[PDB]
This record gives C-alpha cells, sequence and structure tokens, in this order.
C-alpha cells in the first residue's frame, strides 16, 4: 500500500497506535475503534504526503486540502495529528524549503554541546519551533564521528561510511533533501589467507556455515539454557563462543571413543570365537586319529569294533559341522570389523587453518560491535535486531560529511569552543567553554536548557573532560560506567591506478594468530578514484593506535602484495590513519552493549536531569539538562540514523517543556 | 531447539563451566581414554592374529566324505546291535543314533525304541547311560 | 552492532 508503506518508512505500525500517540491522544486510544482508524489514516496519510515530497514544508492547510471525507470532517483532530507529527520530527525534519518564513520573535534559549548529527538534527528542529539555539563544537568542523577525508579528487570516510538500508531509514528522507551519491555494496567478499591464497570455495562455505551455527548456539545457550551468569559475573559473547567450541571439540572426542569402543567389543567377540574354533580344531584332530586307528582294524570285525568306527565317524561329522557354523560367524564379524575401519568419525572439530578463517568471521563480528567479543553482553549484544532496516546497504561516494555540512546551514555554531563545565539550577543553566587554540580565552553561555550530545567516550573520561554542577546523579553515572564504548580505525590508501577487481567492493585478509584477527582484516573500494580502506577491528584497534602511520601502511602494502604481487602494488600517493580512542572529542568509535549492561541503560542515558529547588520548600523545578547521541537511542544505537533520531526526540521533548504541548 | 550439527546439554555446559580449567581437564581425560582404547585394540588384534595363525589350514585334512546310503525299513541283526550300542553311548538323541546306523530315519529309531524295548532291555541300557 | 556485519 501507499498509506501503510508511509507508516513503515516512519518506523510506525500502520494498523495500531504507539505508546507516544496514546500519551498525546488519550481521548482517542481509550475510546471507540472507529475513531482510532480515522486517527491512524490521518496520521498515515499526512506521513505519505511529507515522504512523497520532503523538499518543502507540509503545512496544516496543505494536509487538510489533500484529505478526502470523512477524514477531513474533523479539522481539530487533523490539526492535533499534524502538530504531533511536526513536533516529534516525523514530518518537516532535515533540510526543506519553508513556506511561511520563521518568525523574528524567538522564545527560550538552548545551548547544544556538539555539532555532530544528533546536535545538528536537534538544533534545526528547535530553530524551526522558534527557539534561540547555539551549538558549541570543540572541533574546527561539524559532523563529529561523521568525518570525510578530502585531498584533490580523493574522498574517503574515516567515520560513518554505510547507510544500513533505506527501508524505514530517515536517511532515505535526508538523501532526497541533500545530494548524496548512494551506491549499493556488492555482497561478494573473497577471503585471502596469510600467504595470499584465496580460501577454497568448499572450505570458505564450510567455516562461514560453522560461524553462523556457533553464533546461533550462543543464543540457544543464552535464552533456552539461561547461561547468562558465571562466578557472579555477566557471561561475555566471547566466553559463550569458547564454551560452545569446547563442547563441539568434546563431542568430536566422545564420538571417536564410542566408535573405537564398539571396534574392541567386536575384536573381543572375535577373540572369544577364535579361541572356541582353535580348541574345536584340536578336538577334531584328536578325534580324527581315533577314527583312522579304529577303521585301520581290517574286517572281518565284531559289532563293537564296527560301532567304534561308525560312532567316531558320526562324532567327527558333528564337530566338523560346528566348526563350519563357527567359520561362518567368523566371516561376518570380519566383514563388520572391515566396515568400522572404513567409516571412522571426524579426526578433529576444526584444523589450525579452519580456526584462522573462523577468527576472520569473529574479527568481522568485532568490527560490527567495534569491540572485542569478550566485552559484549551475550544476552543483549543484538538487542536492536528487530528494528534493522530492509534493503541493500549503500555507501556515500560524495563523502558522508555532505550531510552534517548541509544540516549546519543557517545555524549559530561556535567551532573551536570546548565545553569545560555545565551548570544547571532551578532558574537556568551556565555553560563554560574555552577557545581550543588559546585555553585562557573563557566563554560563558546562559540558557534555559542544555542539550548534551557529548559522546559516551567523553562522558566516561576519568578524570572528567567536562564537570557537571551539580554532579550527575548515581543513576546516570552508573549507566555511563556500565555501557560499552568501542573502537574501530580506518587506513585510507590513495593510489594512481586500480590494481584490484573493480566489481568487488570488499575482500578479507586472514590473520595468522587469534591475537591479530582484527588487524587490517578487511579492505573496501567504494569511490570513483582509486582508494582502498583497511579496517583495524577487535583488540588490534587499541594496540595499532600506538604504532606510526608508516609501519601501518607498511603492514597494509605487504598484505596487498601477497594477494596482487609486488609489481602491481605501487607506493600510495596519500595515506590517512584514524585513531578514534586517542581523539579527545570521541574517546572511541561507537557504543556497544557491554556484559553487565542492557538496552535499558540507553533509556537511562536519554532521561533528562531536573535540578533541585533554589530556595528550600519551593515547587519542583522543570528539567534543564537533556541528552541526545547514538548512546541514547536503545533501538538504533551506534548509527547516524540513531543520532539523527535522538536529536529529533530531544528537540520535541524540549519544545514540549519550554513552548508547551 | 539447538542448531543442527551443534551439541549442547545442560550437564556438559555445567561441567565445562564448573571450574576455570575444567574445559582443558575434561578434554585430556578423553584424549587419555582414547589412547587407552587404541592400545587395547592393537593388543587384542595381535592376540587375534596369533589365533588365526594356529587355525592355518582349517579342518580340510580331517574332513571325511559324505555317505549317500538309502534309508531301509528291514532291521538286520547288525543294525539292531549298532542301535543298542548307540542307545548306550548316546541317550535319547534319536538323530545321532540314526546317523550311526546310516540307513534308519529318526522315525524308525523312535519306533525301534518301544518295539524292541522288552527284548533289548532298553530301560536298563538308558539307566547305564545316565550313571556316566 | 549486528547491522554492520559484512557477508550477511
Ligand atoms: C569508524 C566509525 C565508523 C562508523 N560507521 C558507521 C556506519 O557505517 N553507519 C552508521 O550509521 N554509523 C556509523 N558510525 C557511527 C556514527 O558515526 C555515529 O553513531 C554518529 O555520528 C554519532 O553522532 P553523535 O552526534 O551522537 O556524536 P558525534 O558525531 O561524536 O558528535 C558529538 C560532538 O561533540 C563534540 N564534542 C566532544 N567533546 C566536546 C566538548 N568538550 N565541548 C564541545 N564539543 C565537544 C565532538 O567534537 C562532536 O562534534 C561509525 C562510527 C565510527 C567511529
Amino acid at each position: 500500500s501507499g498509506v501503510e508503506g508511509a507508516a513503515f518508512q516512519s518506523r510506525l505500525p500502520h494498523d495500531r497506535m504507539t505508546s507516544q500517540e496514546a500519551a498525546c491522544f488519550p481521548d482517542i486510544i481509550s475510546g471507540p475503534q472507529q475513531t482510532q482508524k480515522v486517527f491512524l489514516f490521518i496520521r498515515n496519510r499526512t506521513l505519505q504526503l511529507w515522504l512523497d515530497n520532503p523538499k518543502i514544508q507540509l503545512t496544516f492547510e496543505a494536509t487538510l486540502q489533500q484529505l478526502e471525507a470523512p477524514y477531513n470532517s474533523d479539522t481539530v483532530l487533523v490539526h492535533r495529528v499534524h502538530s504531533y507529527l511536526e513536533r516529534h520530527g516525523l514530518i518537516n525534519f532535515g533540510i526543506y524549503k519553508r513556506i511561511k518564513p520563521l518568525p523574528t520573535k524567538k522564545t527560550g534559549k538552548v545551548i547544544i554541546i556538539g555539532s555532530g548529527v544528533s546536535g545538528l538534527a536537534a538544533a534545526r528542529q528547535l530553530q524551526s519551533f522558534g527557539m534561540d539555539v547555539t551549538l558549541l563544537e570543540a572541533r574546527d568542523r561539524v559532523g563529529g564521528r561523521v568525518a570525510t577525508f578530502r585531498k584533490g579528487n580523493y574522498v574517503a570516510d574515516l567515520g560513518a561510511m554505510v547507510v544500513t538500508g533505506l527501508g524505514g531509514n530517515p536517511m532515505a528522507v535526508v538523501s532526497k533533501q541533500v545530494n548524496m551519491e548512494l551506491a549499493k555494496i556488492k555482497q561478494k567478499c573473497p577471503l585471502y589467507e596469510a600467504n595470499g591464497q584465496a580460501v577454497p570455495k568448499e572450505k570458505d562455505e564450510m567455516v562461514e556455515q560453522e560461524f553462523n551455527r556457533l553464533l546461533e548456539a550462543t543464543s540457544y545457550l543464552s535464552h533456552q539454557l539461561d547461561f547468562n551468569v558465571l562466578n557472579n559475573k555477566p557471561v561475555s559473547l566471547g566466553q559463550a563462543l569458547e564454551v560452545v567450541i569446547q563442547l563441539q571439540e568434546k563431542h568430536v572426542k566422545d564420538e571417536q571413543i564410542e566408535h573405537w569402543k564398539k571396534i574392541v567389543k567386536t575384536q573381543e567377540e572375535l577373540k572369544e570365537l577364535l579361541n572356541k574354533m582353535v580348541n574345536l580344531k584340536e578336538k577334531i584332530k584328536e578325534l580324527h586319529q581315533q577314527y583312522k586307528e579304529a577303521s585301520e582294524v581290517k574286517p572281518p570285525r565284531d559289532i563293537t569294533a564296527e560301532f567304534l568306527v561308525k560312532s567316531k565317524h558320526r562324532d567327527l561329522t558333528a564337530l566338523c559341522k560346528e566348526y563350519d557354523e563357527l567359520a561362518e560367524t567368523q566371516g561376518k564379524l570380519e566383514e563388520k570389523l572391515q566396515e568400522l575401519e572404513a567409516n571412522p568419525p571426524s579426526d578433529v572439530y576444526l584444523s589450525s587453518r579452519d580456526r584462522q578463517i573462523l577468527d576472520w568471521h569473529f574479527a568481522n563480528l568485532e568490527f560490527a560491535n567495534a569491540t572485542p567479543l569478550s566485552t559484549l553482553s551475550l544476552k543483549h549484544w543484538d538487542q536492536d535486531d528487530d528494528f534493522e532496516f530492509t534493503g541493500s546497504h549503500l555507501t556515500v561516494r560524495n563523502g558522508y560529511s555532505c550531510v552534517p555540512v548541509a544540516l549546519a546551514e543557517g545555524l549559530d555554531i561556535k567551532l573551536n569552543t570546548a565545553v569545560r563545565q555545565v551548570r544547571y539550577t532551578a532558574s537556568g543553566c551556565e555553560v563554560i567553554a574555552v577557545n581550543t587554540r588559546s585555553t585562557s580565552q573563557t566563554f560563558i553561555y546562559k540558557c534555559d536548557a542544555v542539550l548534551c550530545t557529548l559522546p559516551l567516550g567523553v562522558l566516561k573520561q576519568q578524570p572528567p573532560a567536562v564537570q557537571f554542577v551539580p554532579p550527575l546523579p548515581e543513576w546516570k553515572t552508573s549507566a555511563v560506567q556500565r555501557m560499552g564504548f568501542g573502537n574501530l580505525n580506518k587506513v585510507v590508501l590513495c593510489f594512481d591506478r586500480v590494481f584490484w577487481d573493480p566489481s568487488v567492493n570488499l575482500f578479507g585478509h586472514v590473520g595468522s594468530t587469534t591475537a591479530s584477527r582484527g588487524e587490517l582484516f578487511l579492505f573496501w573500494n567504494l569511490y570513483k578514484a582509486p582508494i582502498l580502506l583497511a579496517l583495524v577491528a577487535g583488540e588490534a584497534a587499541g594496540i595499532m593506535e600506538n604504532i606510526s602511520d608508516d609501519v601501518i601502511v607498511g603492514r597494509c602494502l605487504a598484505i596487498l602484495k601477497g594477494i596482487f604481487g609486488s609489481s602491481a602494488v605501487p607506493q600510495p600517493k596519500e595515506t590517512v590513519v584514524s585513531r578514534w580512542r586517542a581523539d579527545p572529542w570521541a574517546r572511541g568509535s561507537y557504543s556497544y552493549v557491554a556484559a553487565g549492561s542492557s538496552g535499558n541503560d540507553y533509556d537511562l542515558m536519554a532521561q533528562p536531569i531536573t535540578p533541585g529547588p533554589s530556595i528550600p520548600g519551593a515547587p519542583q523545578p522543570i528539567p534543564r539538562l537533556f541528552f541526545a547521541g547514538e548512546h541514547t537511542i536503545r533501538n538504533y544505537p551506534a548509527t547516524v540514523h540513531g543520532a539523527l533520531l535522538s536529536g529529533l526526540r530531544e528537540a520535541g521533548r524540549i519544545a514540549d517543556q519550554f513552548l508547551g504541548a | 531447539k539447538p542448531p543442527k550439527g551443534m551439541f549442547l546439554s545442560q550437564e556438559d555446559v555445567e561441567a565445562v563451566s564448573a571450574n576455570a580449567t575444567a574445559a582443558t581437564t575434561v578434554l585430556r581425560q578423553l584424549d587419555m581414554e582414547l589412547v587407552s582404547v587404541k592400545r587395547q585394540i592393537q593388543n587384542i588384534k595381535q592376540t587375534n592374529s596369533a589365533l588365526k595363525e594356529k587355525l592355518d589350514g582349517g579342518i580340510e585334512p580331517y574332513r571325511l566324505p559324505e555317505v549317500i546310503q538309502k534309508c531301509n525299513a528291514r532291521w538286520t541283526t547288525e543294525e539292531q546291535l549298532l542301535a543298542v550300542q548307540a542307545i548306550r553311548k548316546y541317550g535319547r538323541d534319536f538323530q545321532a543314533i540314526s546317523d550311526v546306523i546310516g540307513n534308519k530315519s529318526v522315525v524308525q529309531v523312535k519306533n525301534f525304541f518301544v518295539n524292541y524295548r522288552r527284548r533289548f532291555n532298553i530301560d536298563e541300557v538308558l539307566q547305564e547311560w545316565e550313571a556316566e | 552492532p549486528r547491522s554492520f556485519l559484512v557477508r550477511r
């Protein structure tokens, strides 16, 4: 459908009212089914209209115009629905031509810490609602963890690189509003072992299938067996994978044992039979001579001498029958024994070479979560799974910076302004910053509200880069402590000519040791110009930041030579190496669900702080200190769309507070 | 609902979890157990190689040709006396006694056992066979 | 998170 597909593109159920809607429309959701379908249609339709043309403001009037009866009947209902959507940033978000120019008379003052996507998204929304907004940014540029390298025609993202599908992604709307060159990623990714030899197709498929089965096993181990605590400590995903692997090694051994144990049971049947056949051959030999002697008494003989010949003859054909029946039973136990020797169980679970290739699939998982698997919560690492977008993953050939730079237009942004202290009281806030260039030049910003978009890395920093006065409550600081903030670096290799398969976007390099599985484990070509991006993931990321760009480009060229040959790999024209853990305006790459945390901490990070009263016995103050950023959005963490959506959320929560709902 | 080609019982998990080196311990216990079963194979198949040796030639040297003698209804004095001695050496094994005489079916042996019972004191002959 | 995995 069109109306139902607009609900889906807005991450809303088309046929049901959300918790947020129930809060703003209690009269409707608590009332009769008919009115709700009217609500749901008006909502779904308003969204459809915005999405069909997101380059110009959708006004209340424009909405009512294009609504057919009986849905245009109730004009207040349509006005409530339109206002809700506009406020919560489901319509008229991003960069659109405004119909009615914004009124010169501004209500309320907000300081936004950081001009990353979360910051910029919020700032636009608040200005749209007619608040006075100022962003304080420590860097000499906007975008934050969206960082794009540019020298001549060379263009390469050191931060966010990938749109993780357009199906329900609000970056779909932004891509129409801003010229981004979105290019699909071809899923074909050949591996190449330590030497330079592509993994054999049969083996590649075999390890990849084992990896998925190993993961699926950790989930079963987590949910069905409830193996989520061990020694009064939360179970890591790494721990669960070790334990699942060990149990697979145990089963390989247990299998061999049961197989050999049934070979000895057969060899001991055979021994018992051969012993019986040897003793019977002796009794046949002994009894044959007896008959030979008795029959060598030539006739004529009395009847006792005749009987002796006959009785011994009978007795000997009997024992010769038994031995022939036993020699049959011998033959079938020798067939059975030759079959068990022919069909042995597996010698080993995984060879040294298989374990190295499996370690690449673990590196890939350590890249995705930007952290060693030993840090990830087994139970909750994938807690955002149900909200993933549909459609092909794409890259920005333009460079992702095109997006923030666009969002920054028309906004009061103080660059080279490092927030040092955030003061919040019953009567308002003071934000104290300094010039990054000369730390002595001090600035004081007075505001009704502060929106903090400081990365979780910065919030974690001990001792603190930013002082809160009064200090943040235990419930907030405990969440900051618990939550994971990961690391993941990129090496940009700019060449003069393409020496790689230009229809292959990805290709892996398998590390020799487990300890270095992350080290330059993957290479991207996604750009018009000849550029390769090497990821440094897992435990490698932290360690490789203490090693110089020359040595890193060194290890890079080596690995590429091994695959393409010394004659094909030139010196690079330009090289850049990200060091995100050392970057003091990031202190890492993005959030992960650490062992001992859950999605619930993402919600704690998003809860605003309400100061105490100035004079005692004074009424409960309004909230002053708000939080946005990828670490604040439980359902879309560690993404640009997550940051974007977190900004829009806080802009609505602040407007509701300071302009009324 | 475990995955196909993965084995994960509550017992095994607890047994690798129970200790900090239980994993490596449980695996060597089986490695040693596997060596002990593989040496027991070498032993018993070297034992069995030796017995297959002592059987070399089968029983073909000690195998006697088959008698094709056509079963007859007329009881000769020879046959009567073979029978009494067969009753003496064997018991009521009517099959063996027929095999000895070589031209009397198991039926005729069963018949004989009552027809002549009075005259060949077969009751006394069976008592003598039971004593030994 | 999971979303970022390659070769899915
Ligand atoms: C290597 C890498 C790859 C990624 N790949 C992807 C991807 O493919 N797809 C995707 O969707 N997401 C990706 N992400 C995540 C994405 O970049 C972030 O989730 C998002 O940009 C976070 O935006 P934010 O506004 O929450 O934080 P930021 O972008 O960090 O913005 C916060 C701002 O605060 C500023 N600041 C810090 N300290 C101070 C201070 N004391 N005073 C003032 N200002 C301060 C910073 O300079 C910054 O501008 C990636 C991240 C990294 C690091």
